[PDB]
């Protein structure tokens, strides 16, 4: 509407009023679905009267008007974002988070979520300023399900902004003073507070085990299972990373996802139609055949070795890879008898199928598992039926292919395996 | 992971 010669003219009148009715008219051109002109509002210079304006409490109109404003460019690209931060806007949106029009408060709430949401350093940036003890405060209700369901959405998406981002982590105290909140929110009956609850606790533990230990016994993992079984999309995505990042952890950090009951549910997610799920759960599946040997059995147990069969027989190659890191994860751990019973459900045909694939890392791993496969053998004195079960079905033919293969280790492997079990 | 800043176009 406005043009942004007119909205400067209406700034600098130093009449509030003017200076109201110019605000809107930024905040309505900011807000516009077609490309906001957010460097030209920067360039005119008008970041820092929108900032002296989120002051004025006796005008709590422009307050809410340039607190939109302000959230909008921040909302942009990086140096958008930087430059209401250079204005001082992160410690006047965290006095606005006490304002009595809870309105505003939510526009701070969002605008502080933006910022935060551009990396490490303003994320760190925000907490130094103080923002959690009053963005805290604002969910501190005996029941969540008293507040607006609008902005109970924005204070979890900005509070899963706080858990956001590596290198470096968010700080450890900041952490510890969010989860009891986190914990409620994981536990509320709104998907989309759902939803950003699970990706905050999927950040918090997307890192090294003392993380993952922090999240894991405030005893959210039972929470996080049955979010795993959801029937919304965009619950089971962030809570299926969480499960996943989780048993990169301890093994005993991963017997609490099985002690939940997670992998009840894995028959569903490894056929599941999404491909990022599929892939998803099968390399959380590594993860766990990676574990103990009891580990391993309960995902015998649970009848998920034919579904290991089956991503390796048909998927995307992203899942395929993992699965071949499942396997050779699992014959690298389990007992004789445990990878008898992998032989049993079908892996060799699938297995030798995939040392077709270009990709020089997924032979080696499949290298690798069959030279697993035939240490059990070995052990059992079949070497030589395992040996025509692995001609059988074409496989021989690709080992032998493969020691004039560019790769030194898939040369030497696949010279190794003819050398022991393909002689005379 | 989903995006990181939120735009207020309502």
């Amino acid at each position: 509407n406005w043009s942004v010669e007119d909205i400067v003219k209406g700034i600098n009148s130093n009449n509030l009023e003017s200076q109201l009715q110019a605000t809107q008219a930024a905040r309505k051109l900011l807000s516009r679905e077609k490309q906001p002109p957010i460097d030209n509002i920067i360039r005119a210079g008008l970041i820092p009267k929108f900032v002296s304006f989120l002051g004025k409490t006796d005008c709590s109109p422009i307050q809410f008007e340039s607190a939109w404003a302000l959230t909008n460019i921040a909302s942009g690209t990086s140096e958008q974002t930087k430059a209401v931060v250079d204005g001082g806007a992160i410690p006047a949106f965290i006095s606005l988070l006490a304002s009595p029009h809870a309105h505003i408060s939510e526009q701070a709430v969002w605008a502080l979520g933006n910022i935060a949401g551009d990396g490490s350093a303003f994320r760190d940036l925000v907490i130094k300023h103080g923002a959690i003890d009053p963005l805290l405060a604002l969910l501190a209700v005996p029941d969540l399900s008293t507040l607006a369901c609008g902005y109970l959405r924005n204070l979890t998406w900005t509070l899963s902004n706080l858990c956001r981002n590596k290198n470096p982590a968010p700080p450890l105290d900041a952490v510890e003073q969010i989860l009891p909140t986190l914990v409620r929110l994981l536990h509320h009956n709104d998907p989309e507070v759902l939803a950003d609850s699970c990706w905050a606790i999927s950040y918090l533990t997307d890192g090294p085990n003392e993380r993952i230990e922090m999240v894991v016994k405030k005893g959210v993992v039972p929470q996080l299972v049955k979010l795993l079984g959801a029937t919304e999309l965009p619950i089971v995505t962030p809570a299926l990373r969480a499960i996943g990042n989780i048993v990169t952890g301890t093994d005993e950090q991963t017997q609490k996802v099985i002690d939940a009951g997670a992998l009840a549910v894995f028959p569903s997610l490894l056929t599941n139609p999404k491909t990022n799920i599929q892939k998803e759960a099968t390399w959380t599946m590594s993860n766990i055949t990676a574990g103990r040997q009891d580990q391993i059995q309960q995902v015998v147990n649970h009848g998920l070795v034919p579904f290991l069969v089956g991503v390796l027989s048909k998927a995307d190659f992203k899942t395929q890879k993992e699965a071949a890191w499942a396997i050779t994860n699992y014959t690298s751990g389990g007992t004789v008898e445990q990878i008898v019973y992998l032989v049993h459900c079908g892996i060799i045909e699938p297995l030798m199928n995939l040392l077709s694939a270009k990709d020089t890392k997924i032979i080696q791993v499949i290298l690798d598992a069959i030279s697993n496969i035939f240490q059990a053998a070995e052990k059992l004195g079949e070497t030589e039926k395992l040996s025509i079960m692995i001609e059988e079905c074409g496989g021989l033919d690709k080992i032998e292919a493969l020691q004039r293969h560019e790769n030194e280790s898939v040369y030497k492997a696949s010279l190794n395996l003819i050398e022991k079990y393909f002689s005379v | 992971s989903q995006s990181p800043r939120r735009r207020r176009s309502q």
